[PDB]
């Protein structure tokens, strides 16, 4: 997910 | 069993994290109070198409959420939680946090909000076609303005808005519960030290923020069903992930 990406 | 020094270090860490990610400095927002949209500019916003007004608002909301994501990233203990639980908490809490943050950009004296460079009333948002939601959000900010939050109080309170162990779908509920309790200790300690524990009984009923978020999802459902292509083509991918059904 995008949240996963933004969190690293 | 976090020590007093650990609780005190948490207060400082949370407040620092908020300072670094607050999006706009309070002084900047306060300085802009006399910069208000004219009647002609208000009419201009009101005469925008529903799709363009939704698109603008979705972009601005996405921007605001990106800062909330950065706040969480820097929040002491948040990165300690498992990856699933980080996602669960942010997906539910991101919008709740933005709604709290909004009170800083809200002027209770004329009931306006800072939006695209100037202050405007809830009438600005008429083209969205969700006046009940907008009025409920303005009522919410008006209620918060009465609490006279300091920056540090906003930091500590938004940390607790985010670290809420009652969200369904948590893989390590007890870990989230432990962090929540320590953040509660941090909030209450700061409040006792500053003679501000009186605000606790006046804080919004916890169902309030949830209700505003569900209402926002429901208004997006109405818009998206009417303009599905606009949302698919033009809306930020993070916005869709967080809010679309
Ligand atoms: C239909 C949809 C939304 C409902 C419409 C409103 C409720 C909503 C639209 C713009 C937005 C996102 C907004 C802020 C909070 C909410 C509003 C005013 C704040 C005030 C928050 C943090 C700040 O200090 C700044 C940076 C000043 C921003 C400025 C800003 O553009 C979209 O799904």
């Amino acid at each position: 997910t995008l949240l996963q990406l933004l969190l690293g | 069993y976090a020590s007093l020094t650990e609780i005190e270090h948490l207060v400082q860490s949370v407040c620092k994290s908020y300072r670094e990610t607050c999006q706009l400095r309070l002084e900047d927002l306060l300085r802009q109070r006399s910069n208000i949209f004219s009647r002609e500019e208000v009419t201009g916003y009101q005469r925008k198409s529903m799709w363009e007004m939704w698109e603008r608002c979705a972009h601005h909301l996405t921007e605001a959420i990106q800062y909330v994501v950065e706040f969480a990233k820097r929040l002491s203990g948040f990165m300690e939680l498992c990856q699933n639980d980080q996602i669960v908490l942010l997906k539910a809490g991101a919008m709740e946090v933005v709604l709290v943050r909004m009170c800083r950009a809200y002027n209770a004296d004329n009931r306006t909000v800072f939006f695209e460079g100037k202050y405007g009333g809830m009438e600005l948002f008429r083209a969205l076609g969700c006046s009940e939601l907008i009025s409920s959000i303005f009522d919410f900010s008006h209620s918060l303005s009465a609490l006279h939050f300091s920056e540090d109080e906003i930091a500590l309170y938004t940390a607790l808005v985010l670290i809420n162990a009652h969200r369904p779908g948590l893989q390590e509920k007890r870990k989230v519960e432990q962090l929540q309790y320590n953040l509660e200790l941090a909030f209450h300690h700061h409040l006792s030290k500053t003679h501000r524990q009186s605000i606790l009984a006046k804080l919004p009923p916890k169902g309030k923020l949830r209700s505003l978020c569900s209402q926002h999802v429901e208004r997006l459902q109405i818009f998206q069903h009417l303009h599905p292509i606009v949302v698919q083509a033009a809306f930020p991918p993070l916005y869709k992930e967080l809010f679309s059904t």
